[PDB]
């Protein structure tokens, strides 16, 4: 029950949970481009010149 | 005002027969000076004018 002292420890192993692999996909997923505005189909002159 | 930050003050209520009527039959409703533009550079009132004219002629509402 004396509990004598011991020598100096050489190395200290650190145990830790691993990096989060297979979380990010190898291609990227962007928000798609909002489309450029279209001229709508079915546009015709509705105004006739009077008389 | 407009929605492009361009105040006017109402100066003269011009009688309707004196207004410059167009070739379609229309009188205007508000006359706006071309000398409010070049120091203020609101291109957006030009595109809004073309855009609202072309939206009132088609039944559309333009983005």
């Amino acid at each position: 029950g004396g509990l004598t002292c011991a020598s100096a420890p050489q190395g200290t192993l650190r145990i830790l949970e691993g990096p989060q692999q297979s979380l990010s996909g190898s291609p990227l997923q962007p928000i798609p481009a909002s489309p450029p505005p279209q001229i709508p189909p079915g546009l015709r002159p509705r105004f006739c010149a009077f008389g | 005002a407009s929605r492009h930050g361009q105040k006017g003050i109402l100066s003269r209520l011009w009688p309707a027969e004196d207004m410059p009527f167009t070739e379609s039959g229309m009188v205007p409703d508000i006359l706006f000076n071309p000398h409010g533009f070049p120091s203020r550079m609101t291109i957006g009132m030009l595109i809004e004018s073309m855009a609202g004219k072309s939206a009132a002629l088609h039944g559309l509402c333009h983005d």
